[PDB]
C-alpha cells in the first residue's frame, strides 16, 4: 500500500513469472527427448511381448512352470515398485502416485499381506522414509535419459527376493502418460499372467536349445527388467510433461497476480498524488 | 548496418532470461543468444572515447554479419579496441573509403565491401582470440 | 532374403536384409538363412557376424536371446557393442557418450534446473510480505 | 467543423492526444488557483470534457464523427484523464507494431479494438456474428501461442490446426491497399464497403479460402477480388 | 552469552526462505535453521512473568552451548519453565554466584561453569 513495496512486490513476482518461463520451455524440450527415447525403447518390448505370448503358451506344466512362472497360493508377502520424479514442481503427479501406493499398502494389509516397496527417485524414498516404513531397496539420482543398468540395481534384488520365497507377488506402480495434459498413476504385475499383449494369436513350436527351463529361467526376468525399464522411461515422459504444465500455470498465475499487483499499485499511486496535492493545497489556503 | 543489430537485440531481450541457461537450449536459441551477447559486450564503452561514423559502421558490419561468432563473449571490448587500432594504423583507406560513400543509398557497395572483408579477414588471422 | 532385427532396451540397432547370420547360441553357433526353420534360442557373451554380400562386420553381442521363424529373424541383444566402430572414441558414439552425454545431458541439465529451483525459492519469500 | 456540419456535410475531427487537451485545461485550473481534484487535474475535468466532445455528434442535418488519439498516464485506464475521456468514446482501435512488423497497413489488433455499436441490433445480425466469429478464431489462435511455439504444430488437434491455419489468411487479409499507400507500396488503392467485408470473411470462415495458400490475402479488398486475382 | 545468540540468530532470518518449503537443502543450512528455531522459540515469552538476569544468564548459557538440542521444540518453553523451577527450588546458589559475578570481565570463571553445568545435568537427569 505505500506504493513502493507493491513496485518491489510487481518485480518480484514479474522474475518469478520469468525464470518459470524458462522452466517450462527446457521442460518442453526434457518432456519432447523423453517422448523420443520411449519411442525408441517401444520396439525392444513391443517384440519381447509376443516371445512372452508364444513361450506362455507353450509351458503349461505347472511343475515345469518355475521360476518367474509359479503363481504360488497362499499369498503372504508382495512387492510393490514405485517410481517417482527425482525433483519438484511436477505439479499433482507425485501426490497421485503416492496416494495410490498408500491405499495400495493399506489394500494389501487389509489382506494380512507384509509389503515392500523400492523407491525409484529421491521423492518416493524420502515420502516412504518419513512415514515410517523403510524401502528394502532405493535407486535415487537417476538420469534423465537412464540406461537400463540403473533400473537392474533394483530389478535383481526384486527377482532375488521373488526366487528365495521373500516376495510371492510384484507390482510396479508408475506416472502413465495418457496425455500431454493428464497423466495418471497405473497399477502392473510383474508375475506374467498370459503376457495379454496379442493372446496367443502367434502359433509357432520353437526349439528350446538351452532347454526349457534354462530358456524360461534366462527371459523372464529380461522380460520383467524391461517392463520396469518401460514403466520408468513413461514415467520420466509423463514427469517432464507434468512439470511442463505445471510451470504454464505457474506462469500464468504469476501474469494474473502481475495485473493485480499493477492495478493496487496503481490505485495507491493515485491516492499518494491525491494526498500530495490536498496536503499542499491546504496548505497553501 | 543497424537494422540487423536492432533486430537481434530485440531477439536477445526477448529471450534475456536465458543468459543462465543459454548452453541448455536449441542449437538455434543458442546461437541467437551467443549473438546478443557479443553485440551487447560490443556496445559498451569507456568514457571520453567517442567513435567516428565511419567505425561504427565497420564495427557494426563486422558483428552484424557472422565474424565475432569464433571471439569469445568477455574479450569483444578488447577485439574492438585493437581492431579499430589496426585500421587506424593499417587500413587508413578502408577507413577513408567508408567515410567518403557514408551517404550513398546502397552502401555496403563492392568497392567498400570487399575492402573491409579484406581488412577484417586479415586482421582475424594476425590476431588470435 | 530374411527381416533381420537386432534391436536393444536402449535403441534399435539394424533392421535391414540379410543373406546370412552367425549366431552364437549357447550349445553351439548355429547359422540363419532366408527361409530359416522356427528357432528361438538363448545367447551368451560372444561374436555374432552378419554376411552383407560377402562383408562380415563383428557385431560382438555380449548375450541377449534370438527368435527365428521363416518370415523373419529378431536378435533381442540385451547387450550388443559393436566391434565394426571405429568412430567410437575417436568421434562421436562412446566419446559422444562421455562428453556429449553424461556431462550435459544431466549434469549440466542437473545443476542448471537446480539453479533455477534456487532463484524461485529464494524469490518466492523474498516477496514473501505480501 | 461546425460550418460544414451545418451545411449538412459529414465531418471526420482528427484530435491529436486529447490527454493535452486534459492536462492543459488542469494547468489552466492551477494557474486560476482552483482547489485540485483526485489526481491534481482540474476540479471542472468533467464539463470540461462535456463543453468540448458533446458537439461531435451526429444531428438530423449533418454529423461530426471523431478519431481522437489519447496517452494514458503511466499506463493507467483507470487515470481520470483515460477515464473521463474513455465516458465520451464510442470505439476503440489499439494499433499494434507487432501487426506491423508483419506488414499489415492497419495495424489493428482486432482482439483489443472494441466498439459500441458493435451488436446485432445497429449493424445487423450477419456483421455481428461474423464479427464474433473472427474475435474467436483470432482469440483461439492467441491461446495457441504458446502450444505452436513451446512444442510445434504437430501437438495441434484436429479442427485446432484449421483454426490457426486460418487466423493466418484472417490476420493477413485485414490488410488492405489505401488510395494514399499507393506511394510507399504502389498497389492501387481499394474501398471495401461494410456489406462486402461482412460477406467476404463469413465466405472465409465457413467455405472458400482454405484451398486458396495464405500469402495470398495479402493486401486484398473483397473476398472476390483476392479470388479472381490471385487465383490465376 | 548473547553474543553468539545474535550471531546465530541472524544468519536464521536470512536462510528461513528455504526453511519454509525446501525439504532438499544442505545439511549445513538445515542445521542453522534447526539451530534459529530453538533460538527464536527461547524468545516466546508468556505476560506478567519476568526472568531476572541471573535466569536469563544461565538459560541462555546453556541454549548457546548445545545443551538445549535434544529437547523438542514445544516443549522447549515447559523446560525452561521446568529449569526455573528446578533452580529456584533444588539450587539457589547457582543463581546466586551468577548474580554476584555477572559484572565480571570474563563471565565464565571455572567456579562459576561449574554449579551451573553440574545443576543442567542433574536436572537432566531428574526429568527427562
Amino acid at each position: 500500500p505505500s506504493s513502493r513495496e507493491i513496485k518491489r512486490r510487481i518485480r518480484s513476482v514479474k522474475n518469478v513469472a520469468q525464470i518459470t518461463r524458462a522452466m517450462e520451455m527446457v521442460s518442453a524440450s526434457k518432456m519432447r527427448r523423453a517422448q523420443r527415447n520411449v519411442l525408441a525403447t517401444r520396439p525392444y518390448a513391443d517384440r519381447m511381448r509376443e516371445v512372452m505370448a508364444n513361450l506362455t503358451a507353450r509351458v503349461v506344466g505347472a511343475a515345469r512352470r518355475g521360476t518367474l512362472l509359479e503363481k504360488r497360493e497362499t499369498v503372504k508377502s508382495v512387492a510393490l515398485l514405485v517410481v517417482t520424479p527425482d525433483r519438484g514442481l511436477c505439479g499433482s503427479l507425485v501426490a497421485n502416485v503416492l496416494r495410490r501406493a498408500g491405499r495400495f499398502i493399506t489394500e494389501q494389509r487389509a489382506m494380512g499381506r507384509t509389503v515392500d516397496v523400492y523407491t525409484f527417485g529421491r521423492k518416493g524414498r524420502d515420502f516412504f522414509l518419513r512415514t515410517g516404513f523403510a524401502p528394502a531397496g532405493e535407486a535415487t539420482r537417476l538420469g534423465d535419459a537412464p540406461k537400463l543398468e540403473a533400473i537392474l540395481g533394483v530389478a535383481i534384488s526384486a527377482i532375488n527376493g521373488f526366487q528365495s520365497g521373500k516376495y510371492d507377488e510384484l507390482y510396479i506402480i508408475y506416472s502413465e502418460f495418457i496425455n500431454t495434459l493428464v497423466q495418471r498413476p497405473a497399477i502392473k504385475q510383474l508375475l506374467p499372467v498370459e503376457s495379454p499383449d496379442i493372446s496367443t494369436t502367434t502359433n509357432v513350436d520353437y526349439t528350446y536349445e538351452p532347454g526349457e527351463e534354462e530358456v524360461l529361467n534366462s527371459i523372464l526376468p529380461r522380460y520383467v527388467e524391461t517392463q520396469i525399464y518401460q514403466a520408468v522411461l513413461e514415467s520420466i515422459a509423463s514427469e517432464h510433461s507434468a512439470r511442463m504444465v505445471a510451470m504454464r500455470n505457474a506462469t500464468n498465475n504469476a501474469k494474473d497476480l502481475v495485473r493485480d499487483l499493477t492495478l493496487s499499485f496503481n490505485k495507491a499511486r493515485q491516492a499518494a498524488i491525491t494526498k500530495e496535492v490536498s496536503e499542499i493545497a491546504s496548505g497553501a489556503a | 548496418v543497424a537494422g540487423k543489430l536492432k533486430g537481434e537485440l530485440a531477439q536477445f531481450r526477448d529471450l534475456a532470461a536465458f543468459a543462465q541457461f543459454a548452453s541448455d537450449l536449441d542449437a538455434t536459441t543458442k546461437a541467437q543468444i551467443e549473438r546478443g551477447q557479443r553485440l551487447q559486450e560490443l556496445l559498451k564503452q569507456p568514457q571520453y572515447q567517442p567513435l567516428p561514423v565511419e567505425d561504427q559502421v565497420a564495427v557494426l558490419y563486422a558483428a552484424t554479419n557472422n565474424y565475432l561468432d569464433d571471439v569469445p563473449v568477455p574479450l569483444i571490448t578488447k577485439w574492438r579496441d585493437d581492431f579499430l587500432a589496426f585500421l587506424r594504423t593499417a587500413h587508413p583507406e578502408v577507413r577513408k573509403l567508408i567515410y567518403d560513400n557514408r551517404l550513398d543509398r546502397k552502401f555496403p557497395t563492392p568497392e567498400v565491401k570487399e575492402a573491409l572483408e579484406a581488412a577484417i579477414k586479415e586482421f582475424k588471422a594476425t590476431s588470435n582470440y | 532374403p530374411i527381416h533381420l532385427e537386432i534391436v536393444t532396451a536402449e535403441r534399435v540397432i539394424l533392421s535391414d536384409d540379410v543373406d546370412m547370420i552367425s549366431a552364437p547360441t549357447k550349445d553351439g553357433r548355429v547359422g540363419i538363412l532366408p527361409r530359416h526353420a522356427p528357432l528361438m534360442t538363448i545367447l551368451e557373451p560372444g561374436e555374432l557376424d552378419i554376411i552383407k554380400n560377402g562383408e562380415r562386420t563383428p557385431f560382438a553381442v555380449s548375450g541377449g536371446f534370438m527368435e527365428v521363424l521363416p518370415h523373419r529373424v529378431t536378435i533381442l541383444a540385451d547387450t550388443v557393442e559393436r566391434a565394426d566402430e571405429i568412430d567410437e572414441a575417436r568421434a562421436e558414439q562412446a566419446r559422444a557418450e562421455a562428453e556429449a552425454r553424461r556431462r550435459e545431458a544431466q549434469s549440466e541439465r542437473d545443476m542448471a534446473l537446480a539453479e533455477a529451483k534456487l532463484r524461485k525459492e529464494m524469490v518466492r519469500l523474498r516477496v514473501a510480505q505480501l | 467543423a461546425e460550418y460544414f456540419r451545418d451545411e449538412g456535410r459529414d465531418i471526420l475531427l482528427f484530435i491529436d492526444n486529447i490527454f493535452r487537451f486534459v492536462q492543459a485545461g488542469s494547468e489552466v485550473s492551477s494557474l486560476l488557483g482552483r482547489m485540485p481534484s483526485q489526481v491534481g487535474y482540474q476540479p471542472t475535468l468533467g464539463t470540461e470534457m462535456g463543453e468540448l466532445q458533446e458537439r461531435i455528434t451526429s444531428t438530423k442535418r449533418g454529423s461530426i464523427t471523431s478519431m481522437q488519439a489519447v496517452y494514458v498516464p503511466a499506463d493507467d485506464y483507470t487515470d481520470p484523464a483515460p477515464a473521463t475521456v474513455f465516458s465520451h468514446l464510442d470505439a476503440t482501435i489499439s494499433l499494434e507494431r507487432s501487426i506491423a512488423e508483419r506488414a499489415i497497413f492497419p495495424a489493428v489488433d482486432p482482439l483489443a479494438s472494441t466498439s459500441r455499436i458493435l451488436d446485432p441490433n445497429i449493424v445487423g445480425e450477419e456483421h455481428y456474428r461474423v464479427a464474433q466469429e473472427v474475435k474467436r478464431v483470432l482469440q483461439r489462435y492467441k491461446d495457441l501461442k504458446d502450444i505452436i511455439a513451446i512444442l510445434g504444430m504437430e501437438e495441434l488437434s484436429d479442427e485446432d490446426k484449421l483454426t490457426v491455419q486460418r487466423a493466418r489468411k484472417i490476420e493477413l487479409f485485414f490488410s488492405q491497399p489505401f488510395t494514399v499507400a499507393q506511394q510507399f507500396t504502389g498497389r492501387p488503392g481499394k474501398y471495401v464497403p461494410v456489406k462486402k467485408t461482412v460477406e467476404s470473411f463469413a465466405r472465409l470462415l465457413n467455405g472458400e479460402g482454405d484451398h486458396i495458400p495464405e500469402s495470398f490475402f495479402y493486401m486484398q479488398g473483397d473476398f472476390d477480388d483476392v479470388l479472381a486475382a490471385y487465383e490465376a
